[PDB]
């Protein structure tokens, strides 16, 4: 029937509008008029999938394919559903089957590429995106995702046109009020204006509001005082990252450090228990731990939050994997603030504050954010390194004249081992002379042996960490052996400067590699140290470096290492060269914990300024460049003026303890101060305003 | 890492 057709078409536009509830109702009326309506089934499945009703979606997709066995669109959209359910094999069958039916089906090629990208097969993902774009040259989703693949592997072919193309695509989609193909979590990597980046984020917040409007929940009424909570402020931390994830590696100590007399801490996990000590710790130390992964419906979950009586609800995800921002769109709490996991604005009106600081987000630049600024006193960034990696608070070296980063030892029991040795000299850095002991250590390293015993102490090869104690390798336990780290373990020169960056390669852009090459040309006795992150980016970096006048052997790549080895091996470098496009954030705390000075050039985006905010708190303004020339000058100076390098390294080494940077107790008390500032402001009936 | 996992931030 054509009556069914008009119902189906009306529902389609209702969906476009984001009236999810209305679309569903019309699709069902269509199937009531004309039950064998394959397209209606497939369209109903699609709006059901949008609501999270994945099993019901599947049922209607299979119905549409039953009616119409070559319905390629249904296979492709069905595979999207299977992908959301984590059934990657199913999705592959669906996508591949759609392409067999119609080899000119661009969307199906694009959807297959995304599967390849997710599994890390960037070469195959790039190839399938190019088919999509060949079959359908105006294809923003496929173009923007291809651009991100090329970013991941440091493919800069036609880089400048690509950037211009991305801005134009985003410009066109934002005008037409569609959902931009550049993901908000990627938009700092491209030369979009701040308003475009804020607009991309806003479009994604709107998606959340559409999905919760179909719930018809009335506003929550919020506490106006602290009387039902015995005078305590109720803070709820929402995260899908309570477990083995950088977010827990940064803030896992903070819940248990809250003051129980003034604060009551609720942790709302959006992920299931992954079994790691990170999840154990947060569960054990929060006042209340709620596993909202058991509660997939956002209406109940926000109910569950509202009943706990939360005054401040902290969004730790923004637009990252596992987020459930519908919860915040429902505003179960009177104050909702973005905290630490999302380095950008949400652009969403249901977020009141972004917890940042003066250096990361100077007021002059407040227009990049939809949220009011909430300044922590130093840096908003934090790290749990003092708790996870205390064996790195002290080190000793071997005098194989005296380097602090060629052959290093760390250990909780290091002092006792040193006291068992005949000759040891201090410089304060203990130095072990090249005796019989010192040769056994180097013997173990050279021979690839896993461990040895000296004077009863266990001496571990820093490369064999997951065989000696895998929980210590990941940061879940503190190593209970003495660990030996050397430049020889990584092919690093004993007799030259080592510049390092341990970030994912996608943070490098053409300008940054050019700066780095300028630096290494000026410091002939030096190498750049990078990670295979991923390894398929290695040959592109090598080539662009050689086209910049840089021999292959000046750049030394290593594999990604387990967490503790990654942090520990940063001691081997002299200097970290930070990525300006997007700094090291977590990785910036890792490198500073090793005592390694970091040169940075803050841009304007929040993600381009985190490193400079860390160094300001650390108290090392001399490492913060105002432009590329200053960046190269600071890096070349640290690589040539060796007494100055010695001075700056001692400053970092000492300041990582005496500054607030790694001081989670002080940070938790600053955060508390800032919370009461937020609350009192609202408790006097004011709306969110900037908190400095 | 090879022989394990290194979780990172990733878009939803
Ligand atoms: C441009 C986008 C940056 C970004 O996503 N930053 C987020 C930051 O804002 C959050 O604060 C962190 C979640 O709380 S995650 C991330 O910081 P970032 O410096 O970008 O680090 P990631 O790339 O997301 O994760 C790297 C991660 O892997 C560890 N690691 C690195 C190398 C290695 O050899 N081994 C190893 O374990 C780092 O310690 C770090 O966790």
């Amino acid at each position: 029937p054509t009556h069914a057709d008009s119902l189906n078409n009306l529902a389609n536009i209702k969906r476009e509008q984001g009236n999810i509830e209305e679309a569903v109702r019309l699709y069902r009326k269509a199937l009531e008029v004309f039950p064998e309506f394959a397209a209606a089934h497939s369209n109903l499945a699609s709006v059901l999938q949008q609501q999270g009703k994945l099993q019901e979606a599947l049922m209607h997709y299979k119905e549409a394919i039953r009616i119409s066995p070559t319905f390629a669109d249904a296979y492709s959209n069905m595979g999207n559903t299977l992908k959301e359910m984590q059934d990657v094999q199913g999705a592959l069958q669906c996508y591949t089957r759609a392409i067999q039916i119609n080899p000119a089906f661009a969307d199906a090629h694009s959807n297959l590429a995304s599967i390849h990208k997710d599994s890390g097969n960037i070469p195959e993902a790039i190839a399938s995106y190019r088919t999509a774009l060949k079959l359908k040259p105006d294809f923003p989703d496929a173009y923007c995702n291809l651009a991100h693949c090329l970013q991941i592997v440091c493919d800069w072919t036609d880089y400048d046109e690509r950037m211009k193309k991305l801005v134009s695509i985003v410009a066109d989609q934002l005008e037409k009020n569609r959902l931009p193909s550049v993901h908000p979590h990627h938009s700092m990597l491209y030369p979009l204006s701040h308003g475009f980046r804020k607009a991309i984020a806003e479009r994604h917040g709107n998606l959340c509001l559409d999905k919760i409007n179909v719930l018809h929940k009335p506003p929550y009424e919020h506490p106006k005082d602290l009387k039902l909570s015995d005078g305590r402020l109720r803070v709820g931390y929402v995260s899908s990252d309570f477990g083995n994830h950088p977010t827990s590696h940064l803030m896992q100590s903070i819940p248990g450090m809250h003051n129980p007399d003034k604060f009551e801490v609720f942790c709302y996990a959006l992920s299931p228990d992954d079994g790691t000590n990170f999840r154990v710790k947060v569960m054990a130390e929060a006042n209340h731990f709620i596993d909202l992964s058991q509660i997939p419906c956002n209406g109940k979950a926000a109910d569950r939050i509202h009943q706990d009586g939360i005054h401040i609800l902290v969004n730790m995800n923004g637009y990252t994997k596992g987020a459930r921002n519908e919860l915040f769109a429902l505003r179960p709490a009177p104050i909702q603030a973005m905290w630490l996991g999302y380095p950008g604005t949400s652009g969403a009106l249901f977020m009141d504050y972004i917890i940042t600081d003066q250096e990361t987000s100077p007021a002059e630049v407040a227009e990049q954010y939809s949220e009011k600024l909430a300044y922590m006193p130093h840096t908003f960034f934090i790290g749990d390194h003092a708790n996870m990696f205390p064996h790195l608070k002290k080190k000793a070296v071997i005098d194989f004249h005296i380097y602090d980063n060629r052959i290093v030892l760390n250990g909780i029991d290091l002092k006792a081992f040193l006291d068992s040795l005949p000759d040891v000299k201090i410089v304060n850095m203990p130095v072990i002379p090249m005796n019989t002991i010192a040769e056994a250590v180097i013997e173990m390293i050279n021979r690839g042996q896993i461990q040895i015993t000296i004077n009863g102490f266990s001496i571990s090869n820093g490369l064999a960490t997951t065989q000696i104690n895998n929980k210590a390798a990941t940061g879940e336990e503190v190593p209970r052996t003495i660990i030996v780290t050397t430049r020889s373990q990584y092919g690093l020169p004993e007799d030259a400067i080592v510049y390092c960056n341990f970030n994912q390669l996608y943070k490098i852009d053409p300008s940054t590699l050019q700066m780095w090459a300028n630096i290494l040309k000026r410091v002939p006795n030096s190498v750049l140290w990078l990670l295979r992150f991923p390894a398929v980016g290695e040959p592109n970096i090598q080539q662009y470096a050689q086209n910049m006048g840089l021999p292959q052997n000046r750049i030394i790549f290593s594999p990604v290492a387990p967490k503790e080895e990654h942090v520990r091996r940063g001691q081997l470098a002299d200097v970290c060269l930070d990525t300006p496009l997007c700094n090291g954030h977590t990785t910036g705390m890792d490198v500073l914990w090793a005592g390694t000075p970091m040169v940075t050039m803050p841009g304007e985006t929040l993600a381009s300024r985190v490193a400079a905010s860390q160094l300001t708190c650390l108290g090392c303004l001399e490492l913060i460049a105002k432009n590329r020339q200053e960046y190269e000058d600071i890096a070349v100076k640290l690589g040539t003026d060796l007494e100055y390098l010695k001075k700056v390294r001692g400053k970092v080494w000492k300041q990582r303890i005496s500054s607030p940077l790694f001081n989670t107790k002080q940070y938790t008390m600053e955060l508390e101060r800032l919370y009461l500032q937020m609350w009192e402001h609202y408790a006097a009936g004011n709306k969110p305003d900037h908190m400095i | 890492y090879p022989g394990g996992s290194t979780p990172v931030s990733s878009a939803n």
